[PDB]
């Protein structure tokens, strides 16, 4: 049961960030544990404790004390840090029942320059995959609508040997009726965004 | 009920 | 390491003579628990007895309850015969209604 | 990276057996199995003590049977391979001492289960060169990879600037999206982003590659159809600088 | 007024004629109800009390990969001991557990228990006040600082002070009308003769429940102190138990000699001679 969780989760790059856990019965024999999932592999551990307070290099954990609803502090937050974190009960030599569990992301702040650029090649498949990019995470990218015509959720890539850090999202599709114009018009766009045709 | 540890050993 | 044990040897309720009964053998305080408990009659075995669970004392020392099954006549005599590693030969001890 | 498993994949036909292997570090007491389907948390299997099978869940069909005899190396095994078994098979170990309940994950191996293996397809992979706009613009440029249409979306890929790995300035999309998502073995496409300076861009003797790793059919395995066999292979486009 | 819950471990090596052999027994009073032997055949807890039997299939569960897990657990940990007393591999040995809780008559914690033995000797010990433990030895240290850094601790006193008290209280009311029903002892006092200018009479204790009791014997009296005679308080086998004071005194005497006989069955406690 025991574990209920906020289904996902955002967090800013770097404060927070504070990540909750119900656990509603537990008696006082049973430990909290905290292990994290950063997509590719495959759990690691994190922390417990034990009814009580406590931390350790990844990791704060605060129990209520009267043991109620733990709170999983990760203090500085990360890029690296965005993953699947499962709040989990174990009561000793039983078997751990990983959920569901919470999914954080964190995202960074900026120096925003919103812009939809075409890209070209290809020269084969072919042809035109539209690029917004350099936008704020106050921006949310959205979905196809029709499927003949594909968009990629957004990614954050860390250039890095200057700064430096942008949000970046990617969209094709294979027709004529298709151009970079009309591609994020069911997403809510920045309405100052740059858009250019090089043609 | 018993209570299992269970990592307390010699 | 390494206690020598302690009989005592009677009936679960009084005893005469063909009534009902029950005879008791109760081992203690003794370790290791490697134990070879045989009540007797007459000088023979008799054969099957029951015996309890095995448990300790505070002391960690060994205790068990051996069992069965017979007519108390002051005709036939009685048993228990118990050897341990600690005793260099069986030790035997007669029953008495008395005690 | 302790644990270590074998095979890294797998792929079957339907009434068919297979068998995967852990190998924890020597001196962990403890080996548990686990399987996840992607979207949940790994569920337990079975957990092994020493050489001893101590706890074993209901999602342990009879098909299934976990074994560890000296108390090393586990292997596990499926007697009649559904479609429902397809899932990641990971196997964690345990310290001996230890204390807590730290356990230490394996890289899993990766099943998946189909009706006929003619819907296994490898990836067609092509790249796209950055805009004018862009460089003119931000200063930069920002190469895209779409790696597609491959079945099933066990694939992994990296760029290569000038024949070396690059991992500044990359995000590649965590997980694939479905081209035709309505149907049940429909392939799959991944997107790619690699950024650069415009000025190295701008210079014509930087190459630029995508690279799509594959993990299909054995050599083994019985292929039947006209086109190429879709064997675990790598996949992969070029792209060079441009003075523009 | 009080009880207590006890379960015992019992951990030995026997090389040649096994892998070593792990029992469990679980007391509550003087009440056996639950067993555990990994010689199984296949093995389990298993129920010894009659008020036991009433409880959920995953209660037993619990219980039996508890019992199942601590079988390799010890196994381990009487090879440990072996490194750390350099003993032979030859060499048949034993661990001995005892754990629990005593609660009582209104309804809390009174103490905690738990304590190891090697060989039938003290090795390490749970203090009374379940937060720091007592070394017996230089081998034992080694395994306190484990405990220590682990913080088994606490992980004791969260169980004695939950999940035992809690069951206990549990066990106790679903088969009270066993557990909280002191009989009292059907006493006599029998004559044996004996000498003749001399006799030996005989305080009798039987069918009673718990195995505390005191018989000690007077004439005037105190007495006795020291004649006695005492015999070890045993076991009838129908879950009561049995005892008797002697005592050796001259022949026509002898109405002096009165007995003496306390249990927490009886209201009063007693005083009998012979009759005859």
């Amino acid at each position: 049961a025991k574990t209920t969780q906020p289904t996902s989760m955002d967090c800013a790059e770097g404060r927070a960030a504070n990540l909750p856990c119900n656990h509603s019965t537990i008696s006082g024999n049973e430990y909290v544990y905290w292990y994290r999932q950063i997509h590719s592999q495959g759990p690691q551990y994190i922390i417990h404790g034990l009814k009580n307070n406590e931390t350790n290099e990844m990791a704060s954990l605060i129990i209520t004390e009267d043991r109620k609803s733990s709170t999983l502090i990760l203090p500085h937050a990360t890029l690296r840090d965005t993953a699947v974190y499962y709040c989990i009960v174990w009561g000793g030599y039983q078997k751990v029942t990983f959920g569901t569990g919470t999914k954080l992301q964190v995202i960074p702040i900026q120096n925003p320059d919103p812009a939809v650029y075409q890209l070209r090649d290809s020269k084969s498949s072919d042809k035109s995959v539209c690029l917004f990019t350099d936008f704020d995470s106050q921006t949310n990218v959205s979905q196809s609508k029709d499927s003949d015509v594909y968009i990629t959720d957004k990614c954050v890539l860390d250039m890095r040997s200057m700064d430096f850090k942008s949000n970046s999202a990617v969209a094709w599709s294979n027709k004529s009726d298709f151009a970079c114009a009309n591609a994020f018009n069911n997403s809510i766009i920045p309405e100052d965004t740059f858009f250019p045709s090089p043609e | 009920e018993e209570n299992l540890l269970d990592f307390v050993r010699f | 390491i390494q206690r020598t044990p302690k009989i005592q040897v009677y009936s679960r309720h009084p005893a005469e003579n063909g009534k009902s009964n029950f005879l008791n053998c109760y081992v203690s305080g003794f370790h290791p628990s490697d134990i070879e408990v045989d009540l007797l009659k007459n000088g023979e075995r008799i054969e099957k007895v029951e015996h309890s669970d095995l448990s300790f004392s505070k002391d960690w020392s060994f205790y068990l309850l051996y069992y069965t099954e017979f007519t108390p006549t002051e005709k036939d005599e009685y048993a228990c015969r118990v050897n341990h590693v600690t005793l260099s030969q069986p030790k035997i001890v007669k029953w008495d209604r008395d005690m | 990276t302790g644990v270590s498993q074998n095979p890294r994949h797998k792929i079957t036909k339907r009434g068919q057996n297979v068998t995967f292997r852990c190998d924890p570090i020597s001196e962990h007491n403890r080996l548990y199995w686990y399987r996840q389907t992607l979207g949940q948390g790994p569920e337990f299997l079975t957990y092994f003590q020493n050489e001893a099978q101590l706890e074993k869940s209901r999602l342990l069909s009879d098909r299934f049977s976990a074994e560890r005899p000296k108390g090393s190396f586990s292997t596990l095994e499926i007697q009649r391979t559904e479609q429902g078994d397809s899932a990641m098979y990971l196997c964690a170990s345990r310290y001996r001492d230890d204390s807590y309940n730290e356990q230490f994950f394996g890289p899993g191996t990766r099943l998946t289960v189909l009706e006929d293996l003619k819907n296994v397809f490898p990836p067609e992979v092509a790249v796209f060169e950055p805009s004018e706009a862009e460089i003119s613009h931000t200063q930069k440029a920002t190469l895209v990879c779409l790696a597609t249409g491959f079945y099933p979306d066990h694939v992994e890929l990296s760029w290569w600037v000038n024949g070396k790995e690059v991992h500044s300035g990359v995000c590649t999309d965590p997980q694939p999206l479905k081209e035709q998502p309505a149907l049940n073995d429909s392939r799959y496409a991944l997107s790619s982003r690699l950024r650069v300076s415009a000025t190295f861009w701008q210079n014509p003797r930087n190459h630029f590659r995508c690279q799509v790793q594959f993990y299909g059919l054995s050599e083994n395995d019985e292929w039947t159809q006209d086109r190429a066999k879709p064997v675990t292979q790598i996949v992969s486009a070029e792209a060079w600088g441009r003075a523009d | 007024g009080s009880h207590s819950m006890r379960y015992f471990y019992t951990a030995m090596s026997r090389p040649g004629r096994g892998e070593p052999r792990f029992i469990t027994v679980g007391y509550v009073d003087d009440t056996l109800f639950v067993r555990f032997d990994s010689d199984a055949t296949s093995p389990r807890k298993e129920p010894r009390a009659p008020w036991i039997e009433q409880e959920g299939p995953e209660y037993w569960d619990r219980e039996t990969q508890i019992s199942k897990t601590n079988t390799q657990t010890y196994r381990e940990n009487l090879r440990t001991a072996l490194r750390y007393y350099n003993q032979s591999e030859a060499g048949s040995h034993i661990i001995q557990r005892m754990y629990g809780c005593d609660v009582g008559p209104d309804g809390r914690l009174l103490r905690g228990y738990d304590q190891y033995a090697y060989d039938g000797k003290d090795y390490i010990a749970l203090n009374e006040d379940l937060s720091s433990w007592t070394a017996a030895d230089t081998a034992a240290q080694i395994t306190q600082r484990k405990w220590e850094a682990a913080r088994v601790a606490e992980q004791d006193r969260a169980y004695l002070e939950g999940l035992c008290v809690e069951s206990l209280r549990r066990y106790l009311e679903n088969g009270k009308e066993t557990l909280q029903r002191a009989d009292p002892p059907k006493t006599h006092v029998t004559h044996h003769p004996i000498s003749d200018h001399e006799v030996t009479l005989r305080c009798w204790a039987l069918g009673f429940y718990p195995a505390e009791i005191t018989l000690t014997w007077q004439r005037d009296g105190e007495d006795q102190t020291q004649d006695t005679e005492l015999v070890e308080t045993r076991p009838a086998g129908d879950r009561t138990f049995q005892k008797w004071a002697a005592v050796v005194v001259p022949s026509g005497e002898e109405q002096r000699y009165t007995c003496h006989v306390q249990h927490e069955g009886l209201p009063k406690p007693l005083t009998l001679r012979w009759e005859p």
